[PDB]
Parts: C-alpha cells; structure tokens; sequence
RNA sequence: UGCCUGGCGGCCGUAGCGCGGUGGUCCCACCUGACCCCAUGCCGAACUCAGAAGUGAAACGCCGUAGCGCCGAUGGUAGUGUGGGGUCUCCCCAUGCGAGAGUAGGGAACUGCCAGGCAU
RNA sequence: UCCUCCUAAAGAGUAACGGAGGAGCACGAAGGUUGGCUAAUCCUGGUCGGACAUCAGGAGGUUAGUGCAAUGGCAUAAGCCAGCUUGACUGCGAGCGUGACGGCGCGAGCAGGUGCGAAAGCAGGUCAUAGUGAUCCGGUGGUUCUGAAUGGAAGGGCCAUC
RNA sequence: CCGACUUACCAACCCGAUGCAAACUGCGAAUACCGGAGAAUGUUAUCACGGGAGACACACGGCGGGUGCUAACGUCCGUC
C-alpha cells in the first residue's frame, strides 16, 4: 500500500513542477500528520506543522482525527502567512478530499490562505 | 541439403561482399578447412562437399557444418524482356568473405584429414587450406 | 456492506435430535432442526463398517468343518 | 462470532507450542471465503444466469457477483463480456458465521460422506474444496431447484506452506481422513 | 502488380536545432511519438508538435529517470 | 457507411444551425445536444431537423 | 555538534535483484474497532472514520555480500574525409579522426532545505 | 489520387513494369473532465470443468492492449472501469514547418458564453500520420447591403449549407 | 479401470558454445547538414523587387547502391 500515494501524486506533483507555483504539500497518517510548503526547485522547505513538535500537540487532544487535522491547518497558515507566503497550490497527495484533507485544506483558509 | 524453413520476407536485395571474417578459429573439434579468397557458396556445393568428405570419414568421428545459405538470389527467365518486375528464387546461397570456416571434424587422424578434406576442397570455388586446433 | 440490497439475517435454532442445541443467523425464517450430528456422527466410529474382506478360511471355517 | 471466540484464544495455544514461533504474527490467519458457483450453460437462457445469482445467494446473506468472462475462446462459444460466473466473497465475522454452517452441519450432510482428503492447498496452505450439490447447504426447500450445480469453496487464508497451514483448519477438527 | 505504391513523409524531424535563438510560436521539432519528449517552456501539440512558448535559446537536455530527451526553452 | 448530414437548429427562436453526422439505424431516436450559439450568445437546447 | 527515523529533492542500474542478520522508547507498518462522515460495480480486501490492548513477523532502512546485472581501461581491429595508386566484382599507401565485443580493474550509492528522539 | 516501413548513402528530400502491405469508414461515446485501477502467458489446487470458460493464491513483469495496416509512441499511461456533462463551441490570432502556386498543418495569448473538479488547472474532437474533390451553374433558410423613373418585388452579392 | 517396461527414436523450457540480415537493434564512428562567437580572404562574390529570353531528350570516368548474372560503349537514382 505503499506504492499506491505514490503512483497518484507524481501526477500532480510534477504537474505542480511543471507550473511553479508554490506548492502545499499535506500527510496523511494515522496516527500523525505533516503538512508543510515548499519553493518551485523542490529541495528547499520554508515552513513544517506537524503533531510531531510537541508544542502545538500538546493543547490538542489526539493527533490524527477530524479536529487535529483542522488544527494544524490552522498552524500551517499562522506560521506561513507570518512569513508572507501568499501564492500557493495544494497536493492532494493521493489521499482524497474527504474527512481529513476536507478539513485540513479549508481550516486555512478560515486562517487567512489564498488558494 | 539445407534451406530456410521460413524468411520473413521473400526476396531479398544484393548487398555487398566487404569485410573480414568472423568465425575465424576452430570451435568445435580438432580439425578445420578454411576459406581463403572472395565469393559465394551455394545450397548444393557444400552438401556435395558434405557428401565427398562423409565418403572418405567412413561414418566415423564427427563433422559440424556452421554455414548455412539464406540469400534468396533470383533470375529473370530466359527471352523475357527485361522489365515487368524482379523475378522468382532458384536457389538459396551463403556469403563467404575471406577467413570464414565452413567444417569442423574430430576423431579420425590427421593425415587421413589431409585428402579427406583435399577431395571436398576439390568442389569448392574458392581456395582454401587446412588449419588445427589451437589451445587459445 | 450496503445498506439496503442484501437479504435477511436473523438468528434461528438449529437442534439435533442427539443433543446439539445451537443459534445461527440465517434467512430461513422458520425454526430448522438437525438430523446428524457431528459431535456424535458415524466418521470417527463409524466408517470402519464397510471394509467386510474377512479371510477366505474365516469364511471357509464359518460353515462347517473337516 | 462463535468459532473466532474460539479462535484467538484457544487456537494460538496449540499454534505457538508446536511450531517455534516469537510473535503472533507467525501463526498463519483465514483471510477470506470465497463462493464460486459458476453457471457455464447460461447461453440458452438469462434465467440460468440470474437463478443462479440466487441460488447461492440465499446461503450466505449478500447478493453476488455476476462475473463476466476475462477473454475470449472459439471452442465454448464465449467472448469478452458474457457473465457466466457468480461469486460471493466473505471476510472478517461473516466469514466465522458461515464457516460455522459449513463444518458444524453441511459437512457430514453429504451424501456418501467419507471425509476430504489431505492434499488441496496448492503447495501455499491456500485451501480449496468443491461440493457436488446445493442442498447440503440445509438452507434450501427441497424440490425448488431447478437443476442440480455445485460450487467450490476457496478458503483463502494467510497460511504460508502445505505442512503449516494444514494445522489451522485441523484445529477446527477439519474431517480430512 | 503487388509492388505500385508509395507516400513520401511529411518532411519531419527537428526543425529548429539545438543551440541557437528561437521566437515563440515557431516548432523545434515535428515528429510523430513522445520522441523528444515535453522539455522546458515547451508545448507538445496535438500531433506532438515541439513549440516553444517563451523567447530565446534552445538547448537540447537529457533528463529524467527513463533517459528522455527534453527539450528546453530559456530566456536569452 | 450510412452517416448522413443533419441539421441542429437552434431553439431560441434564431436561425442557426449546425451540421453533423448520425447513425438513422443503431441509433434512431432524436438528438437534443445544449450547444452555443453565437447570435443570443447563452448556451441554448437545439432541436434536430433534416439536412435538406 | 554526532547517530537514528520520518514528507520532499539532486541524481538515472558503480544508484537495481541475490542470499544471510537486523531495529521498534519516539517515528512508520501491522494492528484494534466501526451506526450517523464516506465506503464495495459482492465484501471494512481497496476507500473513510474512531482509538492504541498487542507485535516489529510481513512490509520499511542499515550493515555483510563478487552470483549477477551495470560502469570501465590502455593496446589491437575493419570502417573512414581528402589525395595517389593495384593483382580495380575488392584491397594496399601517407595523413588524421579510430568506435562496438572482449582483457586488467573499480564497484553493495552519494548529497541537500527540513522536523522529532537519544546521546555528547 | 491518398496512407505505413525499406531501397535512401546516421538531418529534409531522391526514381523505375523495384521489394511488402492498408484506406474512399466509423463513434451521441469509442468525446471533454474528475476519481480509481493495471497486463500476455505457463505452473499448482478446485462443482459437473476438459490442453484452453469462471474461482484461488503464485511465478513472471508489458513479451499485452489501442475501432483498423504498419512505423513511432505510450505508466503521469495516450491502455481499462464509475460520476457529471455537451469546448465534436462563436469571433481571433503574434509567430512558424512545408509546397511553384491553387495549398496543408501545428499554434501560445484575447474576447464572449460553459463543462469538470474544493482547488490550482484541462478542454477550439477522438495517441498522431490515410477515411478523399478546384471552378461554373443550380436548390434550401436568414439577411433592409442592392432594387436601371419612385415605393417595392424578380434576379445578383453576403455568410451557413448541399 | 489400471500399470510397473527401456526403447541406437524424435522434440518445446532452459543451458555452455557458432554464424547471417533492407524490412529487429540492449552499442555505434567518419564525413555531410542547421545556428551563433572569431581570425585572416575575395571584383557584394548573398538576398530584394523589376525588363528579356534559353532549357524542361544527356553521356561517360570514380564512390555508396536498387534491377541484370557484383553481363552490356545497358537502365533508374542521389553526388563529384
Ligand atoms: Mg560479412
Ligand atoms: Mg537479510
Ligand atoms: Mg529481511
Ligand atoms: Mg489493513
Ligand atoms: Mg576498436
Ligand atoms: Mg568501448
Ligand atoms: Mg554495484
Ligand atoms: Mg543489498
Ligand atoms: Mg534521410
Ligand atoms: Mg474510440
Ligand atoms: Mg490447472
Ligand atoms: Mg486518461
Ligand atoms: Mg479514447
Ligand atoms: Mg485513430
Ligand atoms: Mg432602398
Ligand atoms: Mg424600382
Ligand atoms: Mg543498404
Ligand atoms: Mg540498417
Ligand atoms: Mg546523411
Ligand atoms: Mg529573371
Ligand atoms: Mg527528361
Ligand atoms: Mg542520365
Ligand atoms: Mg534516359
Ligand atoms: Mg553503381
Ligand atoms: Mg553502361
Ligand atoms: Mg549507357
Ligand atoms: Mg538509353
Ligand atoms: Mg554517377
Ligand atoms: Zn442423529
């Protein structure tokens, strides 16, 4: 099952390349979730919400469900608009709009992103 | 004799004849008659060499033949007027380019392999001579 | 599984006349008993019955003697 | 839920002691029960193919598959795209539920019954077995089959060899021989 | 007889080589697959026309991980 | 073949038309496709007739 | 700073298969459980959610690994522009450019923005 | 007359009564888009099931497929399934490749209306290369452009079409 | 119903080894060709539009070739 998050986001990841725009990348795990940004080269990261840095965890219940999700959405957005990221463009990242993406994907734009 | 069971296509062009050889060292047995000058073998020259070298092995020993004729060659009929296309294969012929090896024969000794060879390079177009097994 | 397209299940008694009292889900409906059981069933103890070779001098001796 | 009430405590008992074994995880698992009752003589009437899709239907509570024909042979008048097989697939407690129904009861029902032999699990523990009627599945009225059919039940399991995943179904006194 | 007919090709190949200054709605190379496949700044068209969309230099680029030539366009 | 020339005729009132081809025997029931038009510029029904 | 582990990159088989060990505190997989959130052309197998009793077995990275694949010499080969010939159906000469296959060898990746854990 | 590889001499092009093949159609989806999936073949086990139906793993890895000939492509699949749709649009086009011209084809960015998708984005027919035909004359439906004294009408142009 | 029998028999899988190719390339030179930067060079020698005709039947010598038999002071080509 590995394979497969693959085979669906180099589509739209290298279709992200190919346009340039900066790219928002989300994770999907079940127990925790990354979500971060990245410049068009694709080596260089600018910001990282997670439930792996403790601080932000630790006012959050559990890490990987419906809330959480929109929590480090919001984490994502109020740590990256602060470095005045404003052009951006989503991966789905294989993992479908619904549930956790469908909440991750618009708690920021509740906190202020423009995609 | 020997003959294509199938070509992919029927009738096949010239070419050229340039170029060294590529079997060029014995590779099977012990014993080798080899090619010297320029030319063209035939399906019925050497299964009639075949034929006057097995007459004097005596069904003893082995022989291995490697050349194997392919080259559809054609003719245009006689008193046909030379156009209106190419014309039907006749035979099937092998290319020889100097150094290339026809047979290979162990077991029986050498200087009975001397004539014994002699009388098939006796129907053969182009000069060729004995050579021997080389350990490298 | 989806909701609607998939038959009945509701668990029934299936009792064999050797003891076997048992519940199972099924869409049979009625109450459906048992005829063989197998924690009583001829396989363990009775499947020796059917081999009847016998020594031809056990057959022979069997009907009279010399 | 009976048998896998058996399972995961009176099974692993017997499985870790007499096959070397650290983690629970080495012991081989069913996977999945699969229903195929394939109606191969569906061209000269529909019926034979929906009837068919019941027939096995009303064992095991789901509606099935109405497979079709992968690819195509001259001989037995098929093509791609003639649904000639029925399939039902069972996992989790469904699969417990009827595995109950089959080895409590339609197992000895058989007629001519002298148990299953010992060699079926194509050299991977991956079980196979194939009745020869319908109504040993007691879950039939008696004169309302049209004809008489078969199917083959494919007990797919996480078994990894023919010596070690015999001793699973064994467990569950599987009648072999 | 069997032997009568032809068609002469539609004159394919690269058109605008690699190493010098292009416009942008001219074609690098009309060909029939993915041959050169989708480089830099380039569109591949319905037939699978190369044509650039930006001004400039081409520059014949070996990339990705199934070796397929690219074919770039960069500002001059 | 058999595809002949029919006539999409606009059903906002205008006079407009497109032309197309169809099957009249593996498919001939009528053909009702939502295509532009560039004279009432909305996107309007358009009711099938004959070539003529 | 050091080591390990997680999404993204440069890279295009010296970077991949082989067989034998490995590591689960944290991370990752398995897993646990499922009514509304969604789910199957049958089915919690895929797809979604809720949670962490149990395991690092299968996956997943590491070291060991010349059975490979792969890279790769120097040297020799016929080809070959241009010019003179010959025993002109094809080869020799003076000049450069001189590769494929094989010999000696290398060879179990390397590296970068990023976050956590443990140590110094 | 057109289409595919080779002869054709590593760019285009290059002939003969030279060597081999296909076309003069189709498709209301076999189209646009979203989401998802991955083969041919043999081994082994299994109800009638046989060497070849369907079902199970398992080896192997495009040796398979494209509505059809080859050739070149193809995993992000351009191959195969489900949902919604009519962009199989109207006016345009910088700039090009190739013909002696009559041509033919690709085409970013714009306006006006949409479809898909949460979103960037894609879409001006089908993986592309064959599915073909100048002019005159003549028919259909619009068109206030003209209307041989004036208002009209016949007829002619105009764009769509046969 | 079965089956032990090898038997100068052939034969796909695959293996160590050997060749050939216009219609198949896991490799692949020279020379030839498009475009920029430059040094020396030649009677602008390169295009542009405008006036006027010629020609549209070619052969042989060397090289890479296709009909022909690697026959023809033979034929059909690209090239000097
Ligand atoms: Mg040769
Ligand atoms: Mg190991
Ligand atoms: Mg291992
Ligand atoms: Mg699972
Ligand atoms: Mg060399
Ligand atoms: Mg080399
Ligand atoms: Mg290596
Ligand atoms: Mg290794
Ligand atoms: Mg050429
Ligand atoms: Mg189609
Ligand atoms: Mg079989
Ligand atoms: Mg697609
Ligand atoms: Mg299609
Ligand atoms: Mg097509
Ligand atoms: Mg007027
Ligand atoms: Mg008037
Ligand atoms: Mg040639
Ligand atoms: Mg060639
Ligand atoms: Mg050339
Ligand atoms: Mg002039
Ligand atoms: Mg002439
Ligand atoms: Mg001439
Ligand atoms: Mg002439
Ligand atoms: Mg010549
Ligand atoms: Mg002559
Ligand atoms: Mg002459
Ligand atoms: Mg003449
Ligand atoms: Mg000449
Ligand atoms: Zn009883």
């Amino acid at each position: 099952k590995k394979s497969a998050r693959i085979r669906r986001a180099t589509r739209a990841r290298r279709k992200l390349q190919e346009l340039g725009a900066t790219r928002l990348v989300v994770h999907r795990t079940p127990r925790h979730i990354y979500a971060q940004v990245i410049a068009p080269n694709g080596s260089e990261v600018l910001v990282a919400a997670s439930t792996v840095e403790k601080a932000i965890a630790e006012q959050l219940k559990y890490t990987g469900n419906k809330d959480a999700a929109a929590a480090v959405g919001k984490a994502v957005a109020e740590r990256a608009l602060e470095k005045g990221i404003k052009d951006v463009s989503f991966d789905r990242s294989g993992f479908q709009y619904h549930g956790r993406v469908q909440a991750l994907a618009d708690a920021a734009r509740e906190a202020g992103l423009q995609f | 004799m020997l003959q294509p069971k199938r070509t992919k296509f029927r009738k096949m062009h010239k070419g050229r004849n340039r170029g060294l050889a590529q079997g060029t060292d014995v590779s099977f047995g012990s014993f080798g008659l080899k090619a010297v000058g320029r030319g063209r073998l035939t399906a019925r020259q050497i299964e009639a060499a075949r034929r006057a070298m097995t007459r004097a092995v005596k069904r003893q020993g082995k022989i291995w033949i490697r050349v194997f004729p392919d080259k559809p060659i054609t003719e245009k009929p006689l008193a046909v007027r030379m156009g209106k296309g190419k014309g039907n294969v006749e035979y099937w012929v092998a290319l020889i380019q100097p150094g290339k090896v026809l047979y290979e024969m162990d077991g029986v000794p050498e200087e009975l392999a001397r004539e014994a060879f002699k009388l098939a390079a006796a129907k053969l177009p182009i000069k060729t001579t004995f050579v021997t097994k080389t350990v490298m | 599984m989806k909701k609607d397209i998939h038959p009945k299940y509701e668990e029934i008694t299936a009792s064999c006349s050797c003891g076997n009292v048992m519940k199972i889900r099924s869409t049979v409906g009625h109450d459906l008993n048992l005829d063989v059981c197998s924690k009583c069933h001829p396989f363990f103890t009775g499947k020796q019955r059917d081999v009847a070779t016998g020594g031809r001098v056990d057959r022979f001796n069997k009907r009279f003697n010399i | 839920a009976k048998l896998h009430d058996y399972y995961k405590d009176e099974v692993v008992k017997k499985l870790m002691t007499e096959f070397n074994y650290n983690s629970v995880m080495q012991v081989p698992r069913v996977e999945k029960i699969t229903l195929n009752m394939g109606v191969g003589e569906a061209i000269a009437d529909k019926k034979l193919l929906d009837n068919a899709a019941a027939d096995l239907a009303a064992i095991s509570g789901q509606k099935p598959l109405i497979t079709k024909a992968r690819k195509s042979v001259a001989g037995f008048k098929i093509r791609q795209g003639y649904p000639i097989g029925c399939k039902v697939t069972l996992r989790g407690e469904r699969m417990w539920e009827f595995f109950e129904r089959l080895i409590t009861i339609a197992v000895p029902r058989i007629r001519d019954f002298r148990g299953l032999s010992a060699k079926s699990f194509d050299g991977r523990g991956n079980y196979s077995m194939g009745v020869r009627e319908q109504i040993i599945f007691p879950e039939i009225d008696y004169d309302k089959v049209d004809r008489v059919r078969g199917l083959d039940i494919t007990i797919t399991t996480t078994a990894k060899s023919d010596e070690e995943g015999r001793a699973l179904l064994a467990a569950f006194d599987f009648p072999f021989r | 007889t069997r032997n009568g007919r032809d068609s002469e090709a539609k004159r394919l190949g690269v058109k605008r080589f690699g190493g010098e200054s292009v416009l942008a709605g001219s074609i690098i190379v009309r060909q029939r697959g993915t041959k050169f496949h989708a480089g830099a700044n380039v569109g591949c068209g319905r037939d699978h026309t190369l044509f650039a969309k930006a001004d400039g230099k081409v520059k014949f680029e070996v990339k990705g991980p199934k070796n397929r030539k690219f074919i770039s366009i960069e500002a001059e | 073949g058999i595809r002949e020339k029919i006539k999409l005729v606009s059903s906002a009132g205008t006079g407009h038309f497109y032309t197309t081809t169809k099957n009249k025997r593996t498919k001939p029931e009528k053909l009702e496709l939502k295509k532009f038009d560039p004279v009432v510029r909305q996107h309007v029904i358009y009711k099938e007739a004959k070539i003529k």
